[PDB]
């Protein structure tokens, strides 16, 4: 996040060092700066690489779901822990391979009655659940699970400014993957071929959790629609192994790709 | 609001104009103005039509910008691709900038590849039975392929095989010839309709037919 | 100098007389798992010379038309002698690798391969079913696979390949190849060099990991500049594969591991 | 090594990688006038690096039946960029050069140029009417001129040509062209090197003078060795001039000279 080196002025040459010449067989980059191939002045730099530093490129709230429960089994909803389902978030994330990071989320909840006649109700109270995985999921707006005598729980007030909590690292390796050459299972020789099957490149079935929804008040005949826009913050970076961005559109978890294949436009090899 | 036409063949050759309509309503008119057009495209970032003030052509220099520039209008603007090769699709987009709610349009895109040609040859002589007098149909030089039908007089007209493309340079091309089988007459008006929904009315040929000894 | 090296490893040497330098991935030197990074509190097995020595892997032959290879580690190791033993009867094992690449022609002959090593090099299916690529097809062993020049859809609801069908310009996985020199790599351009030398130190999220469930790394060759020579439309110079595992050691022994296989 | 090297002027770099060293003519570097060595009393202007960069004169081919070309300085300079602004704008210029010749070929090549380098270059007519080449015949310019086998004397009393007839074995002055060697000068031979460069000093009997009515060096270009190839009766190979002014230094600013032409 720092300051970037002053242009020392550089006279002409005539000489048997030729950093102009290389060979990038090598694997590596040439480091030259202008001075090496012409006549600099002395220029005094002030400008910094502040904002490009691995933590100001993530420090931004980005989307991640948009979960919606109507107050009229729909009077709560479970979201599966993911940062796959938008693409801005993601593909950011994916120029590394690894990562470290504590998360902010931070929850924007918006409703309204879906008839422009008819209907009212009072002010809304949700919760949201965090359910680590192996905890009992609701079946019902009602039953058991919401007394969350041990899960996280956050109750939101509607009207109120966005609610947010913060999570610590909570992986069970020392780094997030981004990627993961590999499977879960080894199919082992003699078992049935529905044996020792997984998908490429999946880890846990369940390796977040998930997040069940619902609005606490007793439900009115009332047409209403909630929406809460789940915005999360990687704070506190550490990343590792760059890798090239994606360049074709999403198609899944994976790296699978069908449809837009040929993102380049045309262009004259001699036109400006 | 948007309401851009442009879903255009786009005739090959070439060359036709890529427009952009976008009519305004009505009561709250459309200021800053500028005009930006983004190709689909391997777009990193640019093959572009912007129009700050002065029309600023983004590096494909086969371009012709016509609007009513440097000044204002707005934006009813139409582009020019030539040329003349098959820089094909892909596709284009068009987008507007606005002080009120309009840095924003649509994405709109079609069709491009060339139109062909035409002419007809009958011949040979009459040792039947039973196929060829014989009336071909030749059709040369469009990639995608012209619809040729052979169609005649009568009920002796299902006979009708094709040569398919053998392609020519970047472009299609074909030859539908009858057979047509045997024995007498000159003398029928066997039409032969090559189409591509190009020019005007599809190349309607008639002919004859030769009759010997 | 930059171009004449020899490098020794057990009972096996390698010399060359066309080296272009050689890399050591991120700068780092594979290593053993440091008292405060360990996992597993078993006492580990270090083969050392049995394992850590250099291993031939069949050797693919370059043509004016081929569009690229690839090979997944340890994968392509997993039959080379005591390595793919000790990696089938551990649970957990840990490696680097010393990955010499040879390929040889004259002075009129011209084409430029690159050779780059991937840390999780995960590759695109064939399918409408996402991950759906069969294990038996993410591991084919020494014979590697192969790169194409487009993308083909499998149909055969019936009986699914589940294979990868791994585009060349799209670097297998959907990003653009002319990007992939942010990855450690060599570029073997006939008219200055014989062969590519990377040292890959172990890379991964944990310190060790099952190596018949995960590939550490990736190795991807792509013709940058085709293979021509004189006037000979006809041309094939062999490119042969030449890996060594570094800093080997194994936890949790057991009885051996068979995989299903095909 | 006395094979590579890298020329910096201003925002131009040359770079070779078959040199046969560098002549820096008579041993002296260019230099600005010394106060000691003053004449003109106003204040000089110096353009510096507008000027004193690198400038690539017209590309001529070398055939088997080439007998030689030649330039004259400022002379080939006088439309190129800044220079010959300055050079017009003022009534009195001097400045040093870097002549950098380019020519490349291949090992199954043969032939032999010798670079001249000749202060005072004063070239034969053709009439016999002495001294009678007209100033426009005299400064071509950048495209420079071309030496003769033979001397063939220009007969139209109504239109005389007034040119220059240099015949290449009399080095185009009534001198023995093997003699030429006491001239800074360097040899592109095709087996050995790819170019040939030469520092001149300015050279002269004044510290300034008119560099419109005067030239102060000459580069002759004689092809010792014939251009030979394989079996190709037919080889043409160019020969690129690149030339960098140096220490220029202008005195008597006025209005533009516009000199006649053809
Ligand atoms: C590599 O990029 C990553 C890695 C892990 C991630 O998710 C891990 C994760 C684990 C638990 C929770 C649970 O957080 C919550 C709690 Cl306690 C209470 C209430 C609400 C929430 Cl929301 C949330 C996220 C994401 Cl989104 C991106």
């Amino acid at each position: 996040a720092n300051n970037l080196p002053d242009t020392q002025s550089s006279g002409p040459a005539h000489s048997k060092e030729t950093p102009a010449l290389t060979a990038v067989e090598t694997g590596a980059t040439n480091p030259l700066v202008p001075s090496d191939t012409v006549q600099t002045r002395h220029v005094i730099q002030k400008r910094t690489r502040s904002e490009s530093t691995v933590e100001s490129f993530f420090a931004r709230g980005a989307c991640v779901a948009i979960i919606e429960v109507d107050n009229d089994s729909k009077l709560f909803s479970v979201w599966k822990i993911t940062y796959k389902d938008t693409v801005q978030l993601r593909r950011k994330l994916e120029f590394f391979t690894y990562s470290r990071f504590d998360m902010e989320f931070t929850f924007v909840v918006t409703s309204n009655y879906t008839d422009a006649n008819n209907g009212h109700a009072l002010n809304q109270v949700y919760q949201i659940m965090y359910i680590p995985p192996g905890a009992p999921i609701p079946g019902k707006w009602n039953d058991y699970t919401w007394q969350t005598s041990s899960n996280p729980s956050v109750f939101y007030t509607y009207g109120a400014p966005p609610a947010r909590i913060s999570v610590p690292y909570v992986g069970i390796a020392n780094a997030y993957s981004h990627f993961y050459d590999g499977f879960a299972k080894v199919p082992l020789a003699g078992q049935a071929s529905t044996e020792g099957d997984s998908l490429y490149g999946a880890a846990s079935l369940n390796d977040f959790g998930s997040l069940a929804v619902r609005v606490v008040n007793d439900h009115n005949p009332t047409k209403l629609t909630s929406k809460i826009r789940v915005y999360m913050k990687p704070k506190h970076v550490r990343v590792w192994c760059p890798r090239p961005p994606r360049a074709v559109p999403y198609y899944g978890p994976g790296v699978d790709y069908k449809d837009g294949l040929a993102p380049l436009p045309g262009k004259g090899l001699t036109t400006y | 609001v948007v309401q851009a036409p442009t879903q255009v063949p786009g005739f090959l050759g070439d060359s036709v104009t890529l427009p952009c309509y976008l009519q305004v309503p009505n009561m709250e008119v459309t200021h800053v103005s500028q005009l930006t057009w983004a190709r689909h495209g391997e777009s990193g970032s640019m093959a572009v039509f912007h129009q700050t003030q002065g029309p600023s052509y983004s590096e494909s220099k086969r371009l012709e910008f016509v609007a009513a520039r440097l000044g204002a209008e707005l934006r009813d603007a139409s582009l020019r691709m030539f040329g003349l090769r098959v820089e094909d699709e892909g596709s284009y987009t068009c987008l507007f900038v606005t002080f009120p709610q309009g840095s924003r349009s649509v994405d709109i895109w079609l069709r491009v590849l060339a139109k062909p040609q035409n002419t007809a040859e009958v011949q040979k002589v009459q040792l039947t039975g039973e196929p060829v007098p014989m009336a071909r149909c030749v059709s040369t030089g469009g990639r995608p392929p012209a619809q040729i039908t052979w169609h005649s007089d009568l009920g002796g007209m299902p006979q009708t095989s094709q040569v398919p493309g053998f392609l020519s340079g970047t472009v299609t091309v074909t030859s539908l010839w009858i057979l047509v089988p045997s024995s007498q007459v000159d003398g029928k008006q066997v039409t032969c309709k090559v189409e591509h929904e190009s020019f005007e009315k599809p190349q309607l040929l008639t002919v004859s037919l030769t009759v010997y000894y | 100098s930059v171009r004449v090296m020899q490098l020794t490893l057990g009972n096996s040497t390698i010399t060359t007389q066309e080296a272009a330098n050689s890399v050591v991935a991120y700068g780092r030197w594979p290593e053993y798992i440091k008292d405060s990074e360990a996992n597993p509190v078993d006492q580990p097995t270090e083969p050392d010379v049995a394992a850590c020595r250099f291993y031939t892997l069949d050797t693919v032959t370059w043509r004016k038309e081929s569009r690229g290879w690839w090979w997944k580690l340890p994968d392509a190791l997993k039959d080379m002698g005591l390595f793919g033993q000790n990696m089938f009867y551990h649970y957990l094992g840990r490696a680097g690798y010393t990955v010499h690449v040879q390929c040889n022609a004259s002075k009129f002959h011209q084409g430029a391969l690159g050779v780059f090593a991937v840390p999780e090099m995960c590759l695109a299916g064939d399918s409408t079913t996402h991950m759906f690529t069969k294990y038996e097809n993410a591991n084919p062993g020494e014979k590697g696979g192969e790169f194409k020049g487009s993308f083909t859809l499998d149909t055969n609801a019936t009986n699914p390949a589940r294979n990868f069908c791994p585009v060349d310009y799209l670097f297998g996985s959907g990003v653009l190849a002319g990007n992939a020199f942010v990855y450690p790599h060599q570029i073997i351009n006939l008219r200055t060099n014989n062969c590519a030398t990377l040292v890959l130190p172990y890379v991964n999220s944990l310190s060790i990991d099952s190596m018949t469930k995960h590939n550490n790394w990736g190795i991807a060759i792509l013709p940058l500049a085709p293979l021509d020579f004189a006037t000979e439309s006809s041309t094939e110079i062999p490119i042969t594969l030449t890996i060594a595992p570094m800093c080997c050691e194994f936890n949790g022994l057991r009885n051996i591991t068979v995989p299903r296989t095909q």
